[PDB]
């Protein structure tokens, strides 16, 4: 190839190169920032979660251990995807394991239930054939746990009825910032929890139904707004990875073709040394 | 309308550079981006098809105006072709204007007959 | 003599709709190195994924060639070149492997060839 | 000559500081086009507002263009440069619209133009 | 007492790549760019104004210790001036000290002294 077009490419690809420092810099600021939300919500949770460890067992209610509630029916799944792109595979793996379980177990396109968080997600649901109930367009970087809020109300809400017989979800929780994980785990029938009994009275001005009425949408509202802030913060720390290779990957290129340019231009010189010295002999 | 064209096509030869990340970006640089494909599609021409002077006005006008904002990029070189049959069969009169008087008709009119011409045009 | 009064129109459309799609693809050859197949959009993974397919259908197997392969060539009209690189950019044949395109004649040459894979 | 004991000490530091905000408006041109500037700080999305103002008040109309556009040109003394864009640096001017300093002379046909076009 | 300065000044380059964010950690970030930003105040020079290397030996002493560990960033020219001068004024001891034996003084008293010379400097 000629220098001309080598130089273009060199160029162009310093100027991605720039692009892409900048925005894993701006990701990684904002993985910082998100950490602080991640550790702070940890007590309200653990709160919720131990009071309601110690009282929602021994009695029926919306949110206590079901089974065949409605067996024959939709039940609740969630989709959590981020906004934007350029954050390397991680975007496409978390709509295939959602898909390859759900969309292959349940045979009705009627009698399953999908409702998704982050921009991508409604923008390749354009692609699939899925029902979609709610939805969110965008959710600002900081942690909206108001936004989210009624959200997670219409969660359990629609959970009731018993359009939703469990509630279920995929998302990925970062170990570091390298190592993000799936997960497949099953959040409002309470097939899971621990005992955390140490209490004689804890507000039990109410029955013991009316209790677990009150306070278990409070807690799957809780764990809903944990998963979230989760899979954002493993968002930010994909994001940034993906900046940081795909620089490093345009460096190795510009090294590449830069020093092809360069052990190129040295015929040139011979040539025209070449020349001069020929003309300079024939006379 | 030349004036105009120069400034949308300097800006579109800055945003290309950021158009190879899809979509995910702001509402503005994308809307820049669509008015740029469709003046690269309207100065596209194929062999031997010369055209008058009035007409190139007319259509860069049509483009640069915004009324060629709704039609998709791949109806542009066919919005073209039929509105110079549209200016041929009527609006003869700005034709002739342009013609003898080198200046643009006037404003209403023109705005009138490619509304005009868009209430006969047929999307794909 | 490529000109749609020598060649006919739909011959002329179909090769420079190839020749775009071709040069598509060399174009995205430094962001595809770059920053991955992930991250092109939606039309230019479909652009990729008709062009390889092309590139590898314009090879062919020749009669002088027999003499390096067993496989004995083949002679191709232009009606079946233009109809068989029609089919492909009209999305037709977009559920096959790249591999059943390499070195073949005709474009059911490439379904006998996938079917042999087992497609 | 750009030397503070040659121009004047008002002089250099006004220079320095336009330069200065020029060079940082060049490392936020890409950030702003793949994300708004409202990803930015509160103090970069003023360094932006007053950039855009310094670039297109750099801009002056000439005698000589009267041939291409019909606008007479002007001619602005040192001393009264100075203090406009030390005025537009602290941001006495950041409430006009950023067409108003295109092509334009002295500080006050930035206002004038402001006012012909509604403020 | 050039080691110290050398490392930090090596540091303070690699971590420049790292200013779109301000900060990481306390350690990483907050110190040695503290350090690093005032070590290039220090070494910016005046035109036409060389110094003794007896004073220079002092100043760089004074930053690699950690004497402007407490300084804005700003002020740090200033500061240099006007230690300069309280040198000039009272330092003659340590001056002479260094002049004649290309050595480095009693660290306690030139700890003391810079130390009285703080305490009577401004930061504004």
């Amino acid at each position: 190839a000629s220098l001309r077009d080598i130089k273009t490419r060199i160029n162009a690809t310093k100027k991605t190169s720039q692009i892409t420092k900048a925005m894993e810099m701006v990701s990684t600021s904002k993985l910082n920032r998100a950490e602080q939300n991640a550790k702070s919500f940890v007590p309200y949770m653990e709160k919720i979660q131990e009071v309601v460890a110690n009282v929602a067992l021994g009695a029926g209610g919306a949110s206590h251990p079901m089974l065949v509630s409605r067996p024959v029916k939709k039940t609740g799944y969630l989709v959590i995807t981020s906004d934007r792109g350029l954050a390397g595979a991680y975007n496409s793996n978390v709509l295939r394991l959602v898909y390859q379980t759900i969309q292959k177990r349940h045979a009705s396109p009627d009698e399953y239930a999908i409702i998704v968080i982050g921009r991508v997600g409604l923008s390749f649901f354009r692609k699939r054939n899925m029902p979609v109930i709610l939805d969110i367009t965008r959710l600002p970087d900081q942690p909206s746990f108001a936004d989210i809020k009624e959200i997670a109300r219409k969660t359990v809400g629609l959970f009731a009825d018993g359009t939703f017989d469990e509630l279920y979800m995929y998302y990925n929780h970062y170990v570091s910032a390298i190592q993000q994980e799936v997960t497949e785990r099953k959040l409002l029938p309470l097939t899971d929890l621990a005992e955390n009994k140490q209490r004689t009275v804890y507000e039990f001005e109410p029955s013991q139904e009316e209790i677990l009425d009150v306070l278990l949408p409070q807690y799957a509202e809780s764990l809903i707004y944990g998963a979230l802030l989760d899979a954002k913060a493993s968002e930010h720390a994909a994001r940034m990875t993906a900046m940081k290779n795909a620089t490093d990957n345009a460096n190795e290129l510009i090294r590449t073709l830069t020093l092809s340019y360069n052990r190129a231009r040295q015929a040139a010189i011979t040539q025209e040394i070449t020349e001069i010295v020929a003309g300079a002999n024939a006379l | 309308v030349a004036g105009t064209l120069r400034l949308d096509l300097a800006a579109y030869r800055e945003l290309e550079a950021f158009a190879q990340f899809g979509s995910d970006l702001d509402k503005a640089t994308q809307a820049k981006l669509a008015r740029g494909a469709r003046t690269v599609e309207v100065l596209k021409q194929d062999l031997h098809q010369p055209i008058p002077v009035e007409k190139q006005v007319l259509i860069i006008y049509a483009l640069t105006r915004g009324f060629l904002d709704d039609i998709p990029v791949e109806d542009v070189r066919r919005f073209e072709k039929e509105f110079y049959l549209f200016l041929d069969q009527n609006g003869q009169h700005l034709l002739e204007h342009i013609r003898t008087t080198k200046d643009l008709p006037n404003e209403d009119d023109l705005n009138k007959a490619i509304e005009a011409f868009k209430k006969t045009f047929v999307v794909s | 003599a490529l000109a749609p009064e020598i060649v006919g129109e739909e011959h002329y459309q179909v090769a420079r709709k190839v020749q775009q799609t071709l040069q598509r693809y060399k174009e995205l050859q430094d962001i595809i190195a770059i920053l991955g197949m992930d991250e092109l959009s939606d039309e230019d993974k479909l652009v990729v994924h008709r062009a390889r397919r092309i590139q590898f259908f314009l090879s062919q197997n020749f009669h002088v060639a027999e003499q390096f392969t067993g496989q004995p060539g083949s002679y191709v009209p232009v009606k079946e070149t233009v109809r068989g690189f029609k089919e492909i950019l009209e999305g037709k044949y977009d559920h096959l492997p790249e591999d059943a395109f390499r070195l073949v004649g005709r474009i059911e040459e490439v379904v006998e060839k996938a079917k042999a894979m087992g497609v």
